[PDB]
């Protein structure tokens, strides 16, 4: 919400897309949220998994 | 200076020495005070071997003989006339 | 006995919108299906609210 | 005969019915015959012991037993009850929250937290300002009487409801907030706050027309988005990511 | 079941016969309406004025035994109640009448078309109405024959108790019979209209 | 807009003020439900309105 | 009637978003009736456990609201002009969460019906009886689940 | 016939509308039947709450009334030029509120019968049985929400 | 869309991914619901050995593990403009992991119910009991590989 999407330029993601589409890999499919946003998440992943 | 809801009130468990002959006393008060419960004791044993099995009996008679007059009365064409004065006193009473 | 409480809500609920329907208010009155005719319409349920004023005072019995 | 004892009838079955629970509670003392100086345990508010020990003591001098009275705390070994000493405006609160269970010796009774959550948990739930409203005059019926009520047999014409006075309040001023922020009396959006969206100024007798995001309703939903084809979707959006958040 | 193991093999097979026209894309292909249209209205018409009769012959069959064997055996403690109770097998085959009826009525309808000529709105119209107005009246007769069956039955073992019982459950039976009535009226309300085979 | 921070700012400086102004009796109930009933109903306008700071969508009808 | 959005693909699409609710409402139905048996049984005998003992019927709520839930989104994505590709996936996210509401719904009634027969006489089998009940409720959430990620790319990218 | 408005549109349309009410009527009826079987079987011995115990049926008329409602507005949509999508819908609001209030029947039925079999029995299983209800109910409820928004959705943005 | 690649090809590939979860969903449910009715009828007598029993309702939840992981992989293998061959290889997978998992239940609910039953009795029946759930629960196990193992030449080298 924070985040002005369209005036922004970047794409805006799915209403409640962003961790469904995380489940699948680290790879982040498409549509960062913010720099890196979809990217680091991948380590608060790692820690619950370990 | 007393305790609230915020979790459950420090417990206590204190240790009745009750002098026999006052005892009746002392029960029918404590019991007033609305505070106090009572541990389980000596329940070891079945419930026709009490101490106290004929006062229980006499009462539990005397309550029989209040519902028969509660019976006939309601037979009868008359019902209760003191009913609030009662309640009130033995609800939230003093220690007196 | 429960009419009071219909009543007085027939009074208050019935008077608001009433009176909002007289407003010609967007959202009650001037769409493409609800009647265009907003005091039209107000006079009719400032009607029944005046009924339903009646109607309280009837029940006002309790006493 | 019978009209001079129905008088004291009704008090006396009162007062008699104390000494069936005081024998059944001092059986519990083993109060043996031979035995003298009766010992016995209880449990009691932690708070309370001097207060119930000055009791004792004011009774035994009104009783003029000479032997004074004593008590001791024991090692509690043994695991005690959970008290939690509630007012009328949270006892129903509390009652409906240890309904599930009994809380833990000491732990944080869950009915605290419960007393606000459940009343908005509910009206998050519920939204209309109307129904709340009559629903909260329902409760008031019986909050503004609770004297007269407390009195009088519950029955089938309120039963649980008798201790659901406060509880009802509190959701129901709940459900009044509610439909400050999903602006609804009943269903009907109400537009007192600033206008929201301005759908252009120019409409067609049929036209399909968008809206335009001029600025932010600043209290709810805004009442522009009200009979709109879009409406449903927006609404949903909004309050499946309000539920999950404020859950 | 076998045999509700064959019902869910012949959903199965025209659900997936229903999709594969579909996805294929002749769903056209299965045209109900051009079914409708090709095939005879004679075939519709005379459907209907068999089974009308056959349906209401059924029904008529059905009641009359539910009620006569009902009736016999309670006749067997007191025999007076056989010839007072015949009426509710005489109310029963009323509804047999009925049938009757309509299916004479329907077959003053029957005739050749000229030809391909004339297979077209009104004779279609008569097709249907005649096969669906005899399904109809048929299936409405065998219901209320159902019905009266049973409550003639009902009526037998209250007469073999009281007399006046039989004459105060015999408006049951009427109730009953009211069901063939408004079956017949309506199967000729909407029958009659339709022409004959021009 | 996004004076959510602010509004957040004025309904701390609401809590901590009757944190510290408790009712003299029964101070815990009072304290707890109070504050918790602040913040939450704070949250729930934040969502309500955060929803419609930056909307994605527009209110769309053929209806005068 | 566009080769990858022919007129037919928004019946699949209704078809869909209908069984989800559909499938779901039987299963809680049914589980919901099962558990209301079983409280009926134990509270005509035991009435103070009623309340304690309400939550296999929230429980059967639950497939209800699944069924809710997944039936607004996938109506969320309906359209006229909709390809085949994604009446397709509503149909398929229909069938499955509401299947496993289903399932989900036999799960919890006849565990309910069990679990309230038992605490009516031994105290503490209702922690047991809850925590089965939760495994019941769990497995209507992963057909919620797979529903939400169907319905999630119904209109990912689609033509 | 337009090829996004086929002649045979109003078939899905209308059968939405008639299954709408069919089979909410049939689930109503279930319930209706079964709760009136086991009042009038339980309150013979003890007849003063028959009047307390007639809820199930009001219930169910809640649920006859719901098949009304939504049948009426499906009525209210349709038409003869409408396109073969809004058929679709309108079938699927029919058929979700109706097998959702047939379930909604079943559990009235089931649910009212233990209630009433256990409330003549024993009355604080009254409020339990209420509580049941009102679950029974909110099933066809959801149901019908789902029936409406679908309805609602079948008009707007059709050619 | 090309006769390589037909339009209708995605049907198969979400019918596959719903009846995955649905097969595998009706089998953990009824095998948690049969042995959850033992474990109801064997903690009255022995309420602490509830955490010990509890072992075939959990082996249900990694049959539904299954279910989910098998499915949202087979899922995340969707796209509208997918070859023919991989919504048939899709929907084998997904039937193939449902009934796979929907045998592994039946088998897990009877062993389970009977085993808890036994042990009920006697203690050294829980080791045979848990050992017999294995190599039942080894039955879904198959399915997952199965089910993997096709998904990953679903489109290997597809065209």
């Amino acid at each position: 919400w924070a985040v002005d999407w369209v005036k922004d330029g970047k794409p805006a993601p799915g209403l409640l897309n962003m961790l469904i589409n995380m489940f699948l890999s680290p790879g982040t499919i498409d549509d960062e949220l913010y720099p890196h946003q979809a990217k680091v998440q991948v380590f608060l992943l790692l820690m619950a998994l370990v | 200076k007393e305790e609230a809801i915020f979790r459950s009130a420090e417990m206590a468990l204190v240790q009745f020495y009750i002098p026999q002959e006052i005892s009746r006393d002392s029960a029918y008060t404590l019991g007033q005070l609305g505070l106090v419960q009572f541990r389980d004791l000596n329940s070891k044993v079945r419930a026709f071997q009490r101490t106290f099995v004929n006062e229980i009996r006499r009462l539990d008679n005397v309550e029989r003989q209040y519902r028969y007059f509660y019976s006939l009365l309601k037979k009868h064409d008359i019902k209760l006339y003191e009913g609030d004065t009662d309640k009130y006193l033995d609800g939230s009473g003093e220690l007196y | 006995w429960c009419c009071t409480v219909l009543s007085a809500f027939g009074v208050v609920i019935l008077s608001v919108i009433a009176h909002l329907f007289n407003t010609n208010h967007e959202s009650f009155v001037g769409s493409i299906n609800d009647p265009e005719d907003g005091p039209a319409v107000a006079h009719t349920v400032y009607l029944a609210a005046l009924v339903y004023l009646v109607f309280f005072v009837f029940c006002g019995f309790q006493v | 005969e019978l009209y001079a004892i129905a008088k004291e009838l009704d008090s006396w079955f009162q007062d008699v019915t104390r000494e069936k629970a005081i024998f059944e509670i001092l059986n519990k003392s083993n109060y043996d015959t031979n035995r003298k100086i009766l010992i016995a345990e209880g449990w009691i508010p932690r708070d309370e012991l001097a207060t119930l020990q000055a009791r004792l003591g004011e009774m035994i001098a009104r009783l003029g037993i000479d032997v004074p009275s004593i008590i001791q705390v024991l090692d509690t070994n043994h695991t005690p009850p959970t008290f939690h000493r509630t007012n009328k405006f949270t006892a129903g609160f509390q009652s409906i929250c240890d309904c599930y269970g009994i809380a833990q010796y000491r732990e944080i009774n869950a009915g605290l937290p419960t007393i606000v959550t459940f009343p908005f948990m509910f009206a998050i739930m519920f939204g209309d300002m109307g129904h709340g409203f009559l629903m909260t005059l329902a409760a008031l019926s019986l909050v503004l009487n609770e004297k007269k009520i407390n009195k009088m047999k519950r029955g089938e014409i309120f039963d649980m409801a008798f201790t659901g006075r406060y509880i009802i309040l509190l959701m129901g001023v709940f459900s009044m907030y509610t439909g400050f922020l999903y602006n609804d009396i009943f269903s009907k959006t109400m537009t007192i706050f600033k206008s929201g969206w301005k759908w252009p100024d120019h409409w067609k007798k049929g036209e399909s027309i968008t809206a335009t995001s001029v600025g932010t309703y600043p209290i709810g939903l805004d009442w522009a988005w009200h009979g709109t084809e879009n409406a449903l979707l927006f609404s949903n959006s909004y309050k499946m990511k309000l539920s999950i958040l404020m859950g | 079941s076998f045999s509700h193991f064959l019902y869910y093999l012949v959903l199965i097979v025209v659900i997936v016969y229903g999709l594969y026209k579909l996805f294929t894309g002749h769903g056209s292909d299965i045209n109900f309406g051009k079914f409708l249209l090709r095939t005879s209205p004679y075939m519709w018409a005379n459907l209907g004025i068999a089974l009308c009769v056959g349906l209401s012959v059924v029904g008529a069959a059905w009641g009359i035994f539910i009620t006569g064997s009902s009736m016999i055996g309670a006749g067997v403690r007191a025999p007076r109640i056989t010839t007072k109770n015949l009426i509710s097998i005489i109310f029963c085959e009323v509804v047999a009448i009925y049938g009757l009826i309509i299916a004479i009525v329907f077959s003053s309808k029957l005739t050749v078309a000229t030809a391909e000529n004339m297979y077209s709105k009104s004779n279609l119209y008569t097709g249907y109405s005649l096969f669906w107005a005899g399904i109809t009246v048929g299936a409405s007769n065998l219901i209320c024959g159902i019905a009266v069956g049973i409550t003639g039955a009902t009526a037998a073992i209250s007469d073999a108790a009281d007399s006046a019982l039989f004459v105060k459950i015999l408006v049951i039976e009427i109730f009953g019979s009211i069901l063939g009535l408004l079956g017949l009226i309506v199967g000729l309300l909407m029958a009659g209209k339709a022409s004959e085979f021009q | 807009f996004y004076t959510v921070v602010g509004v957040f700012i004025v309904v701390s400086a609401m809590s901590v003020l009757f944190w510290i102004m408790a009712p003299k009796n029964n101070q815990a109930v009072w304290r707890s439900t109070v504050i918790l009933t602040l913040a939450m109903m704070f949250l729930m306008w934040a969502i309500t309105f955060l929803c419609q700071l930056h909307p994605l969508v527009a209110p769309r009808r053929s209806d005068l | 009637m566009t080769e990858l959005c022919p007129v037919y693909a928004p019946f699949f699409g209704a078809i869909g978003c209908a069984s989800a609710i559909i499938f779901t409402s039987l299963g809680a139905a049914y589980g919901t009736a099962k558990s209301g048996v079983g409280i009926c049984a134990t509270c005509v005998l035991r009435p103070d456990l009623l309340f304690k003992n309400i939550v296999p019927v929230i429980m059967a709520g639950i497939i209800a609201i699944y069924g809710l839930v997944v039936s607004v989104l996938v109506c969320y994505s309906l359209g006229q002009k909709q390809a085949l590709y994604t009446g397709f996936i509503q149909l398929g996210a229909g069938l499955s969460v509401g299947l496993s509401g289903l399932a989900a719904g036999f799960a919890i009634g006849i565990v309910g019906d069990a679990g309230v027969r038992g605490s009516s006489q031994q105290p503490r089998l209702f922690v047991g009886m809850i925590l089965i009940l939760i495994f019941a409720e769990v497995l209507g959430l992963y057909g919620l689940i797979v529903a939400l990620l169907l319905n999630s790319r119904a209109t990912q990218d689609v033509v």
